[PDB]
């Protein structure tokens, strides 16, 4: 059936980066979009980085421009390449994917697990 | 046929069984297309509507046109789709007109005159025939499969659409409410089926 | 009869006992209507006001016109009830314009001359013809039953009203100021009772 | 007489969800309107949610597109159904009914006792 | 006589000793009034100042128009007052235009070519004949007494007064620059005294 | 001479109400205006309720419709009521007249004594 | 002499060495004058720079005009000095316009066409004759001690000055640019020198 | 030579009122402009008012409409009245005259020695 | 040759091999110089875009337009560089249009018929003759060496150059589309070569 | 090859005043640009005041008219001078040099060791 698979993910020191890749299996990132969200107070998942399957793509308000999220067809993975990130930034991070970006996630939406990122000093 | 001229339908209220249909007499497949649309609703930055649907027997999205909550335009061409943000949204009614070739793989989508920059989607790849166009409710599927979430409520009316591409203007005069011929659409001479709560009211904007 | 062209209604101070009442020469039920009047006042965001009334005798808001504190225009009819949002208030004179339709259920509500989102609202019902219409005053019944706290402060004049439904074209020479001929209540030729402080003075409004 | 009858209340860890009832009595939801209320410093309820007779409905600012209210006149019963509460909104809730939506309530519009609604972690 | 068309007084420095004087032929008590004048000053939010006193023999404000710190336009007559709201105040000349009548005791207030609500003031009451109309200075009694506190200083001209009451039409021309004949205080035959740094100078509005 | 007597005042629990009545001897409010100002740092009285001679009112701006200034010629006096008044409220009231609504006080504007509001819980 | 007619001086750089010199025929004592120029710089609302200069042999701030941080324009004479506020500040050429009498007293500032509250200063005193009219550097003294600080970068032309004041008319026909006949300074008749970095161009503004 | 003598400050309980009186010799107030600065962090003298030679005057953005300065030729001294002064307005204030009122205060621009004033309640 | 009219390069997708090359049949050193062209993309405040480019044999930057991110436009010469500071930008069609000079060394900029302050730059230096115009991306070589993060993503055209300095009349005819004959680069009659993905489309501003 | 020297930097009381220096070699500031960076959270250097070649000068937002930055070219040497500088100042600067000012700075633009500023009391 569908499956995806997350990696990628830990903690580092503050100033640091590190490379988040959501590869998928079953589903075709071709005819789909995918992105990244947060964790925060109640079941309210914030938007941090969603590229749609024609190519554009749409940034979370606090990350302009800080972070740069990429896919590779052929493969069928996207890669979210986070750098210079303050302490504030750790959390759960999920990765999902779905038939057209829908901003606030939906139910049918796969969630795809989670991981824990820390931004320890 | 009728003449649709000076005439909108309207919906009263949110649901899941409302809506038209509307026929054309296409026989050969399309490597290009033009659509223009005006519409008026109070949705706005509650949720998510259905504006244009075009499904075909293998496609529920073969052509349709959204708007993202949040997000803006949302313009999707055989599964592939972009997105054309909007930083503020207003309360109007909107006239709209997207084209879409195929060889040149460009899309071109004009709102209230004013253009919007040219992006590249879907080269080389073309559109089938035997298709269902709905307006009221978008579609996961050729018939029904509506779901109530994504209905409109509000009007809509002057549905033209040309197989090939206009020129900016041919698509000003479109604006400013001038002569012209469709091909494929032609609201002059529609042919349509409805079910459910739909009415035909005059249309409130010029 | 008497003519109130470039004529106005004042009432100075707030207050439970001054009111106008306009009688006129209906017989049979109605089945649609539409209302238009100008008015002035400084109340806005402070307390909610009265604007139209009508009554009868087994109802006492068979119609009736409201500005909800901070909620915006209320519109109801027989009991049921809509409201039209307005996000932000002005201090100007206003024209406004409703109308209501039984067969299609669909209600109509012009202000200032641009158009309103269409709404359904009490289908396939019917309006008494036995009406007592009060101005100036929230009525609770048929006869006084006044509420001083729902009183108008300021002017209001222009009062017309049809039968049946005008289109779009005719409401906009009616903001104009063109001709029209009214057959329910007509400004040109109206026929009224006064009690309590309400004087007649020429509209300050263009 | 007027009587008026709550239920579906309690507590629930953050992030849950509830659904409350307002059924009432003697009046019917026909020809008037209902809404929730919450508490507040003082004897200032706060509007949440308010269903005209209409069918026309107003949210709360800070609630903006947060929980769903609805009626239904055949039993004359009114849900409203809150999800992703932070734990904030805990506190002491009312339905009333009125015969027109007034926003800050009135004298005469009944109240209908109250419920207790806990955000505990 | 004199006439001074084009001509206005200007305060150069605030003081409590420089002021103007208008005679007028009154003879009879007044049961009604009117004035308009144009003036500009930068005093705006920092002060209260005097624009039109009219004093008597048993009253230092039979009429008064004042501006009051961030509450805005204070019209009084015999004692009782209003106050007109002004949300914001800008910097540039200004015309008004106030007026009361003694029957129907209303009292209306042209700023700048737009009116504002009718109000109630002072219902049944006659003003007296023998005035000192004294410009420049507020004043607490028939003669001096004034305060340095609410003097005024900048430039005002244009002052017109007509006994009875004036219809929005005849507003609306004074206020575009028409003909018209006082009948109380005439700009174009008036006749004052001056006492003080004052001084007479082209208007600098149009 | 003139006098002025200030009445009905006290402490409360929160959300209660209360009212006060300024009455006045040798002046008369037919042709003068009163008002009520509240205490503050230094020896700035803020703006609460103050009603002219005519009969228009003006309210602080952050108790815009919440309280209730009124008068009375006959007996000449003035009747302020306290509703829904939060912690914050307490402190020291007083009731002054004037010949004219002039905003900040003035010099001559009679003060009259003063009175103590308590919302303790 | 020579036709500065559409023609205006440049500075490139900052710098305390570059600026112009401008005779006058001037020989008798003047009491009271009137100056009007144009001028472009992006200096704003970074440091304060100098206008207009105008020294003597026994006072180096004669007449001067300067833009204060954050204060304002600043017009000085014979030492005493008053300052107009402007409450805010653009990025486009700009046109001023001042004049001042002796017997009167009284200062005007028109700025852009609008015209400012009048105001008194130095009240019955006369101007010298022999002067040094530099521009460019702010002098305090008869010849050079510029100071590099108050140095003006950006565009200035079209300086015109009579002995006497003109009136509002004139200066509005001055603004839309029309015929006049200066007396003191003719920029159709200028007669200049020039030291350091300082360009002729044709001037941007209309 | 240039002598700048200031007189009248010291400490008040708050909501009092005092004067200050910056005293020139040498200098003539007549063709120059005199002003009050506060203290703050660093070397940042802060506007306080400021009366120019012509006449016009300018207050600070806080002060607006709540002290008064004047001059007086006739003996060339500079008078500012302290009323209703919150404790926050205690600090170091200077008194200086220059050629011009220049905002931000210039190097050549004589400074007078300083002064002490506290508003312990 | 060919006629460009009415006619802009399209630049679908960010890439690093995708750009024109314009010739031209200049021979002679250049003493000054001046260019205009109109463009209109989407990238705005996202990151730093080419708009123009002429390189040498022994400098990458002979001439170049930049859009620095948040701080403005860049405009730099055989080395040197000076920024125009833009505090807002926004989103439509844009025409821009320098121009240098040698002996005066001074830089004029005038964006969409507005002027910039001027500025110097450059005093008394040549330009090269043997020049590689390259259009769609920033080189830092005679021939290629691009850099995808600086590539422009949108439309441009109109691009003319003239060899002297073009006076304020003559930028506004250029502005207002009237007639005029270049001698450097005349987009009437251009000679081009192109590479990668480029399309050549129907201008969409007016 | 190329090297970057600082030198100017150090500790100094509230209120003081400092000038810092950014001599290079190799390169040249006739055809290039220079500019002075703060610290931040994380690895986000912050501008402070920045020169291009040709002449204009970029200061940040904060230091507004603060601080001023200049160049000598025939010693091809940058000169900041600091002056009223407030505690929060203190922190870790660096001097850097690049083809063309850019604002936020770029991996090729040379970053020059960094140097220690102290604003202790």
């Amino acid at each position: 059936h569908v499956q995806l698979v997350e990696s990628g993910g830990g903690l580092v020191l503050p100033g640091g980066s590190l490379r988040l890749s959501c590869e998928a299996s079953g589903i075709s990132f071709s005819s789909n979009a995918v992105g990244w969200y947060r964790q925060a107070p109640g079941n309210q998942r914030t938007l941090v980085a969603v590229i749609s399957s024609g190519g554009s793509t749409v940034y979370g308000d606090s990350v302009r421009g800080r972070f740069t999220i990429s896919k590779d067809n052929p493969k069928n993975t996207a890669y979210l390449l986070m750098n210079n990130l303050k302490p504030e930034d750790t959390g759960v991070y999920y990765c999902n994917v779905d038939r057209r970006v829908h901003a606030l996630p939906r139910s049918q939406s796969y969630w795809g697990r989670g991981t824990q990122v820390t931004v320890s000093s | 046929q009728t003449d649709m001229s000076r005439k909108a339908f309207v919906f009263p209220k949110e649901s899941d069984t409302s809506y038209v249909s509307l026929k054309a007499p296409l026989t050969k497949p399309l490597k290009a297309f033009t659509v223009c649309l005006h519409f008026y609703t109070e949705l706005s930055s509650t949720r998510g509507y259905s504006i244009f649907s075009y499904a075909t027997k293998r496609q529920d999205n073969e052509i349709l046109i959204f708007w993202s909550k949040d997000i803006g335009y949302s313009f999707t061409v055989g599964g592939s789709e972009i997105l054309f943000e909007v930083p503020e949204v207003t309360v109007a009614p909107v006239h709209i007109c997207t084209s879409w070739e195929s060889a040149s793989g460009i899309v071109e989508f004009w709102v209230d005159g004013k253009p919007r920059v040219r992006k590249s989607l879907k080269k080389g790849y073309t559109v089938g025939a035997e298709a269902s166009i709905i307006l009221g409710q978008e579609q996961d599927s050729f018939g029904g499969n509506f779901e109530g979430s994504q209905s409109l409520v509000g009007d809509i009316g002057n549905v033209n659409m040309w197989d090939f591409v206009l020129s900016p203007d041919e698509i000003n005069t479109i604006y400013l409410g001038g002569p012209f011929s469709p091909n494929v659409l032609n609201w002059r001479a529609l042919k349509y089926e409805v079910q459910g709560e739909v009415f035909t009211k005059p249309q409130l904007w010029p």
